[PDB]
């Protein structure tokens, strides 16, 4: 992971982290 | 073979002996305190005889050198020969001269151990899952050649895990397992 | 048996420790930081003057934080995880943000 | 000579885009990274936007976020043999091509020469005019275009 | 996420690289174009993607190359996902 810049399964790096944009889309202008 | 290591090698048919009444029973020093043991000494063919105490019942195990081995059944008999080889080699029923140098059984460092039955098999394989699909973890490993795997044998049950009981300094004792692996 | 034990853990995958509450609010401030919408109910302009700490605080507790995590094959929100715990790690943390000047 | 599929295009937003504006800017990058751009041998003429099914959740990698937008992709493409037809157009004495709709052929040097700009295949050709040609072999595409060497009919 | 900020180049020095995914060569860019030199004198059409890696390690991969190891990257693509509602847990004893 250091090698390639990626973070490593340690820690806050032991889960992978998604953005659900459901409510942002359901919200109107 | 020499009139010394049939000695010791008496002590473990006597748990081979408990296996053989019982699969499941839970392997260790105690059990010897549930048997006698009576030595015939030969240079040929030694004659082990164990009893039960409350049962009184008898087996009679026959144990030869590799190099001469003369089989025939007789009262009572284990149904197979008891063999000392050189070197290791597999077989539930063959010891190298190597396991025999001192009293096993006896030795502060002799496992705890037992085979586990069908349904904590089932237990053990879903605590290994990870949740995520059909992936799952791994076992240590073992190898089949190993005492212990001699002594946990039936010949129509295959044996995949084995569970030992650490002795542990601050708990008393720690449950374990390992997975047994086959020798080519 | 197996479904038992299987039940057992996905019950035991709800409890919540420091290194998940930290990631997600960690993300949540990096992407709010970068310049994205707060989702905050009675949003109005009088929301770009508070403290963007209590925003993200904000939108934890109201139920509208964006973020989702993966921890043992399943997909979980902020909200699906034990409340109690949820509590207890957040008062903990805004306790030493206090003590540093942050919140 | 084209089909069409249903499948995921994956785009990638930075955070300041995570705003009111969000369905304008996934359409805009889609549009800007799948368009008229030929990518394994084929184009995607026709791009539609689902705009009824869920949208997957987006991935967070570094300081992006990446997302996979349903749609309705009209592949088109090209192979050897066809005829096109297309304006011819000469920027110096090596570089003679011919534009068309959404391809480019190249001509081959030993084809005809280039002389004032106009063209002499055994025809005069204007800089220009209209020729039509047939492809003969494929290349890598250029601004938004295929490419294929070919011949004039 | 501290460490691998740490160990990584200042963002302020990024810059849009591509590598091929066939062969692994840090692409060209030709006339604008992204381009394998080595993959297109093959005759050979493969996929160009986007790396943010340090200085130092294309300097080590190239290097490598020069010793005639060759190195190939892969990327992942996992399937879409999609969150669903879960059913409420307590966790709390019977007291
Ligand atoms: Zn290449």
């Amino acid at each position: 992971c250091h090698f390639f810049s990626k973070v490593p399964n340690i820690g806050t790096g032991y889960y992978k982290y998604f953005i659900d944009l459901g409510l942002l889309m359901r919200m109107e202008r | 073979m020499n009139q010394y290591n049939v000695k010791y090698l008496a002590k473990i048919l006597c748990l081979k002996t408990e296996i053989a009444r019982d699969p499941y029973a839970v392997i260790n020093r105690n059990v010897l305190l549930r048997y006698t043991t009576d030595i015939e000494y030969n240079d040929l063919v030694t004659l082990i005889t164990v009893r039960h105490k409350i049962d009184s019942m008898k087996t009679v195990f026959q144990v030869f050198n590799e190099s001469s081995i003369n089989y025939t059944p007789v009262d009572d008999d284990y149904g197979e020969p008891i063999i000392i080889t050189s070197y290791l080699q597999k077989g539930h029923n063959k010891f190298p001269v190597n396991f025999l140098y001192i009293d096993v059984v006896i030795s502060d460092l002799f496992p705890s151990f037992v085979r586990l039955d069908t349904t904590e098999t089932n237990i053990v394989n879903s605590v290994l899952q990870t949740g995520d699909g059909k992936k799952t973890l791994r076992l240590p490993k073992m190898l089949e050649t190993e005492i212990v795997v001699k002594i946990l044998y039936r010949p129509n049950i295959p044996l995949k895990i084995v569970r030992f009981f650490r002795n542990n300094m601050v708990t008393g004792v720690e449950i374990a397992d390992r997975s047994v692996i086959s020798v080519a | 048996i197996g479904n038992h034990i299987s039940a057992l853990k996905r019950r035991y995958t709800r409890r919540i420790s420091l290194f998940e509450i930290a990631g997600i609010i960690a993300e949540s401030y990096n992407l709010l930081q970068r310049g994205r919408l707060p989702l905050v109910s009675e949003f109005s302009d009088e929301t770009m003057k508070q403290n963007m700490l209590h925003v993200i605080i904000q939108e934890i507790e109201e139920g509208s934080c964006p973020i989702v995590i993966e921890k043992n094959g399943e997909l979980l929100s902020v909200n699906d995880f034990d409340k109690d715990g949820l509590k207890f790690h957040l008062d903990y943390i805004i306790k030493i943000w206090k003590l540093q000047k942050r919140y | 000579s084209s089909f069409v599929t249903n499948g995921y295009l994956s785009v990638t937003l930075e955070p300041h885009e995570l705003t009111l504006d969000i369905k304008t800017n996934i359409r805009n990058a889609v549009y800007k990274t799948y368009l008229h751009r030929e990518i394994s041998g084929k184009m995607a003429k026709k791009i539609e936007i689902r705009e009824d099914v869920e949208l997957p959740l987006g991935e967070i990698v570094n300081n992006s976020v990446v997302i996979n937008v349903p749609c309705v992709i009209t592949y088109a493409y090209y192979h050897v043999g066809d005829i096109v037809r297309g304006t011819l157009n000469i920027e110096d004495e090596s570089n003679v091509t011919i534009q068309c709709g959404d391809l480019i052929c190249k001509l081959s040097r030993d084809s005809g020469t280039v002389s004032f700009c106009f063209f002499r295949n055994g025809n005069a050709y204007d800089n220009g005019s209209e020729v039509t040609a047939v492809l003969m072999e494929a290349q890598q595409g250029i601004e938004s275009s295929f490419v294929f060497l070919a011949n004039i009919v | 996420n501290t460490i691998t900020e740490v160990l990584k180049d200042s963002e302020e020095d990024y810059q849009d690289v591509y590598v091929c995914e066939n062969c692994g060569d840090i692409a060209a860019q030709i006339k604008g174009i992204n381009t394998c030199l080595r993959c297109s004198k093959l005759n050979l059409s493969p996929l160009l993607t986007k790396i943010d890696t340090t200085h130092v390690s294309k300097v080590f991969l190239t290097q490598m190359n020069a010793r005639g190891v060759k190195v190939k990257l892969d990327f992942e693509r996992r399937p879409p996902s999609f969150y669903k509602p879960l059913d409420k847990v307590d966790l709390k004893p019977s007291f």
